[PDB]
């Protein structure tokens, strides 16, 4: 378990990209074992380590097991990303090697944070509010005594309360709400197929309403067809929000719902 | 066609533990 339920370390980005974390590793020198943290875009809970060895970047992803530890795929279990980095600067124990440098955030600049990160603790609150009856301190003692458990139920259900979801609704109707108003380009929302996690992403492109499929496989990861696998859907809209990655276009302004 | 297929998605190689 992390001491808190943000990480707090200096060369901690937050959300960050693999790009921003590539470009902040060549603007501090892309030193062989020069490295930072940054939250996982794909993997809930999850971390990656993005560290310059050989004038290229090297990027592993650290989930968090069930049990509240950290691991590298296959590799030992840490109590905190901040142990595993301390580890893998005494013994590389199969990364590229050694972490010699970390990287720090610069003067005044602080973790990235994404639309569900900058909500997640409100909803929480609110869900153990209208559940148990509960105010001032017990509240609070609530939220605390079941934190895991509460963080992983409003990660499954947060997309719901967003703007740019909009439920079980057809086809038809999906492609005559995005075309009212302004033809903005990458105008987008998600809508449900079925209640087993089929969804299709809508994006509006050259006036044109393009649907694109969202499955979950077998493991219970959502994806776009040989697409980058996610664990919800906000994950989804961060990713295709920053960089097309074979969509047609970047997702800009989510599609207002009536 | 009914659903856009995905272009050339960007190459996005993750590391593993090795050696």
């Amino acid at each position: 378990s992390m001491a808190d339920s943000a990480n707090h370390l200096p060369f901690f980005f937050g959300n960050i990209t693999r790009e921003e974390a590539e470009d902040y590793l060549v603007q501090g020198g892309m030193s062989d074992g020069l490295y930072l943290l940054r939250q996982s875009r794909n993997y809930l809970g999850g971390f990656a380590l993005s560290v310059a060895h050989g004038r290229k970047a090297h990027h592993y992803t650290i989930e968090r097991e069930l049990n509240g530890t950290y691991a590298i795929a296959g590799g030992r279990t840490h109590a905190s990303p901040a142990d595993l980095c301390h580890y893998h600067s005494q013994e590389s124990d199969g990364l590229v090697c050694l972490l010699k440098k970390p990287f720090n955030r610069p003067q005044g600049v602080q973790p990235k944070t994404g639309p569900f990160e900058d909500l997640k603790e409100n909803l929480i609150r609110e869900y153990v509010k209208q559940t148990w009856n509960l105010q001032g301190q017990a509240l609070e003692q609530a939220i605390i005594s079941q934190k895991p458990q509460l963080e992983k139920l409003i990660a499954t259900t947060a997309h719901e309360k967003m703007p740019w979801f909009h439920g079980k609704i057809s086809r038809e109707e999906s492609e005559q709400i995005v075309l009212i108003g302004s033809k903005t380009n990458g105008k987008f929302l998600i809508r449900a197929r079925d209640n087993n996690g089929s969804y299709a992403l809508c994006l509006l492109h050259e006036g044109k309403v393009l649907h694109y499929r969202i499955d979950k496989d077998k493991t219970g990861k959502l994806s776009i067809p040989e697409g980058k696998k996610f664990d919800t859907l906000w994950q989804l809209v961060e990713h295709y929000s920053y960089k097309a990655d074979g969509l047609l276009r970047v997702l800009t302004v989510p599609c207002q719902k009536i | 066609q009914l659903y856009q297929p995905l272009k050339d998605r960007e190459d996005d190689q993750y590391s593993h533990l090795q050696g």
